[PDB]
């Protein structure tokens, strides 16, 4: 009953069928955060958009599904907008369920709203997202 | 009488967020408290709370009596003399105390360049990192016994030589549940004149412990794992050794003379207790020792090993579940750590928690052990005197439910 | 203050002592008594939410972790620090030891060695003396100290800091003479030398408003059991930027990030400094004590204690042969009042007071150098807390007169 | 209060016997209230001929040392040691041993101290100092 409220269809879908998994080239930065993840970010020639996010690692359903969803929401986005999306995700999952999140901003990201009431699993959800922010800041400076 | 035991623990009545009553299988991390312990401490605090070992009013006298009688009750429980126990904040601090004294120039048995410290790959971090730091500070070398495939200390993985000055090891693994061969390790240690340091955090709560009989030089255990309060750990050290050891923490209470220029130090055990002790926690821990003693630790151990056997059988009957540690009950107790093929421990733990079953998931502060078996994390069910056969069955059903859900 | 209402929170204050009189507890300087609010906060936590902290991931762990970290936040607010700047220890003594050990560690850039000077004071409790003696011993640094004035204050003219001085440790509030020290002046002089400051705040945090940011000290130590809180919990304050630079003291579980058999990396502060299972229920209790004192208001606590101290000094000073160790003046002064009785040994004074149900400490109060500086072996010491009354002061003065009559 | 502070104690406190370090002596010790205490033995080493002491302390510590000197001076060495053990047993009893006035003499006046465990150490200071100094004086002989 309530187990489906944390493990929503979208999460289980992304866990079974992950998107943008496997490290790829080119990349402008790479980081490693620990559930573990190695994550790369690629920027466009002009450095204004995220052209690719590639990742590899081991972790639970929530950590792997969050990273999968991350890649779908930020690939093709402008660098300042991608960071805005991360901050919205962070605010939602860290809210203890008081912030449901805006689907215009987060897309499938809002399916992690039910994780918010389980503070232990928030770090599972945030792993890939905090990894991306780091690799994005590094890729931007490298430009 | 299990129903009467359980009635002593208020938390065991709690209904969890999923509507299921608490099945607490994480006593390995921290145990729950009976009314007898809660009440002993509260009665002390509302009646006899005063400074210990000071002069000279009535509350001071009553506090001192409660403190020293508490030390005596705890010493009886673990088969030590009263003067051979030192109180610390936790077992970790007790192991750190030994590791700092062993690098002190004033200690005749201090370690230096050319000396070897031995630990094991089975160890909790508390019995690993202090030895790494001792080696860093002094220039001594760290070596270790490996682990067998069934999660036991591999006595064939290391030969001790005359360089070995310290041998530290667990009495009872907090992951594999193995009971280690203390007498053999002590025998081998003595061939090079090495000191023995026993991590007894998981033995003192779960089985009869006689520290004199074990023949170890030092031992550490923690109160909050044996039904006692937080904020109290215990270091055991042989009387003769404590007498030779310089202090670790310094300040009030542990001095004899003081000038601005220097100080001389009290005898053991007071030498090793700087500042105001955890007075009410000693009272509570002594209450915990009397509570367990009233049940009898042989009976506690038998009950726990019944639960463990059923857990291993139940979990072993599930396809794709593998135990980290022996499936045999030979020289084995709590806990039962396991992996579920195709289901991450965090997910296993979440499904169990939805059923009101509390287990620990992660590396259980034994990352070298997990790495040795190529594992990131395990789920861990640990068992205490207050747990029941039905809770074991709820664990098995929960692990089954996790497979079907994922 | 509603003193009748405050005292009603403390069960022990109702007790009748062996001599037939109601307890007059004037030894809060050694350890304070506990209100129901603190006793109940800890018991409610333990019977409902008791689980491992920060080690996941079941419901009780989440509740325990929440209680632990909210407790830290509540205590930080009370003493004017940020949440991440408090480290929990077993007592204040351990907190001062932590600083003293890290300052001898080769991985710390502010570590001391031969040619460096450590400064303490002759006023200090042993907790703020012996660790500095030991740090000097281990590192070959030199220990120097401020002396004491005739009225029991830090003698600022008795020592000059030069560029060798790397650590200056001192009390905020003396546990014998009751003096409030000139923190801003000592911090100013320490900064001329580039030295770190270490404040022993064990007797200030229970008795007066403390804002550790405003004081500008680098480190500070205080103990829970003196501010209505549980035994077995002390607090180290350190500036965020300093804690970031410091290697660990105690090591083991909880404070690591990576571990192999060969080595380990360490968590950020404050977790870096908290090895093994913390005193979880004692943090909950201490936070309750902070909220209790906060509700009364520390300015009101200080005003009430100053009233009692002024009356004790007046009353005792009115007895022939009685001399106060510390100022008779209330300028920059609070609890306690330590005294000697001409021709009556402190142990006998204490016994006579105890017969009347009045609890005072007799001895050197863990400040032997201070006593020696005044040619004393022992004093009787009355310390005051928020729950003490004018009547208890009168019973102190009467008990002291009785001691002179019974012996003299 | 007079049950702990007997007239005997107050008498010996105000009017102490055998106070002041004297010669000859066979051993000197210092214990901590504090006392420096010397013991002199007979030419054949069989008896205590003198106990001299000096120090600052409370009424109970001063009185106990005064009473000690009266009980052990002139005694055979093993007998003096027996008296010390009897005093120790009484004051460390918590009031369940009244003590034998035949053995202890005025020492029985400290029976009331036993109920106050904090003050037991006051009472024992001189006696333990004597026991130490006696063992040293005998070995020296
Ligand atoms: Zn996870
Ligand atoms: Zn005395």
């Amino acid at each position: 009953l309530r187990l489906e409220q944390i493990y929503q269809d979208v999460i289980l879908d992304h866990y079974k069928h992950p998107q943008h998994r496997g490290l790829r080239e080119p990349f402008g930065a790479q980081v490693y955060h620990v559930d573990e993840v190695t994550l790369r970010v690629a920027l466009s020639e002009d450095g204004t958009r995220v052209t690719d996010v590639s990742y590899d690692g081991q972790g639970c359903s929530i950590s792997q599904a969050a990273t999968s969803v991350l890649t779908e929401q930020v690939i093709g986005q402008r660098v300042p907008r991608a960071l805005n999306i991360v901050d919205a995700f962070t605010e939602m999952v860290s809210s203890r369920g008081t912030v449901p999140g805006d689907e215009d901003v987060l897309g499938d990201g809002v399916a992690f709203a039910g994780v918010a009431k389980y503070p232990a699993r928030v770090k599972c959800a945030l792993l890939g997202w905090m990894a991306f922010k780091d690799a994005l800041a590094q890729a931007s400076e490298a430009f | 009488d299990l129903a009467a035991i359980r009635a002593d623990f208020p938390i065991l009545k709690r209904i969890m967020r999923g509507g299921n009553p608490l099945a607490y299988l994480d006593s390995g991390a921290t145990s729950q408290r009976p009314l007898q312990v809660l009440d002993a401490e509260r009665e002390f605090l509302t009646a006899s709370n005063g400074a210990v070992h000071r002069g000279a009013h009535q509350l001071m006298e009553e506090a001192t009596d409660a403190y020293e009688q508490g030390r005596a009750d705890i010493a009886l429980f673990v088969g030590a003399d009263t003067d051979e126990l030192v109180f610390t904040k936790n077992a970790t601090e007790a192991l750190n105390l030994v590791s700092y004294v062993l690098g002190d120039s004033r200690f005749e048995r201090a370690v230096g360049p050319g000396d070897v410290i031995v630990t094991t790959e089975l160890e909790h971090h508390a019995n690993l990192i202090p030895w790494q730091e001792l080696a860093r500070r002094t220039g001594a070398t760290l070596r270790w016994y490996g682990v067998t495939d069934d999660g036991r200390i591999d006595l064939d993985s290391l030969y001790l030589d005359d360089r070995v000055k310290v041998v530290a090891f667990t009495h009872h693994s907090n992951v594999t549940g193995v009971l280690t061969p203390v007498s053999e390790l002590v025998s081998r240690a003595h061939q090079s004149g090495a000191l023995t340091v026993l991590d007894a955090c998981q033995s003192v709560p779960h089985q009869p412990v006689d520290l004199h009989e074990l023949g170890v030089d030092f031992a550490a255990f923690s109160g909050h794992k044996m039904l006692g309060p937080n904020g109290i750990g215990v270091l055991y050290g042989r009387r003769e050794l404590l007498a030779q050891m310089p202090p670790f923490l310094t300040g009030g209470s542990m001095i004899e003379t003081v000038t601005m220029e220097g100080a001389t130090y009290a005898p053991a055990p007071q030498r090793f207790e700087a500042g105001t002790p955890m007075t009410s926690q000693v009272v509570g821990l002594a209450a915990a020792a009397r509570y367990l003693g009233a049940i009898g630790m042989a009976a506690v151990e038998a009950h726990e090993r019944e639960l463990v056997a059923a857990a291993i059988e139940g979990l072993s009957g599930i396809d794709g579940v593998r135990i980290l540690g022996p499936t045999s009950m030979r020289d084995r107790g709590s806990p039962v750590a396991f992996v579920v093929e195709g289901v991450h421990a965090h997910d296993v733990g979440q499904v169990l928690d939805d059923g009101g079953v509390a287990v620990r998931v992660g590396h259980h502060c034994a990352l070298p052990l997990h790495r040795r078996f190529g594992l990131a994390a395990t789920a861990r069910a640990s068992f205490a005197v207050y747990n029941t056969a039905d809770e074991v069955d709820r664990l098995v059903a929960g692990v089954r439910r996790s497979r079907h859900f994922f």
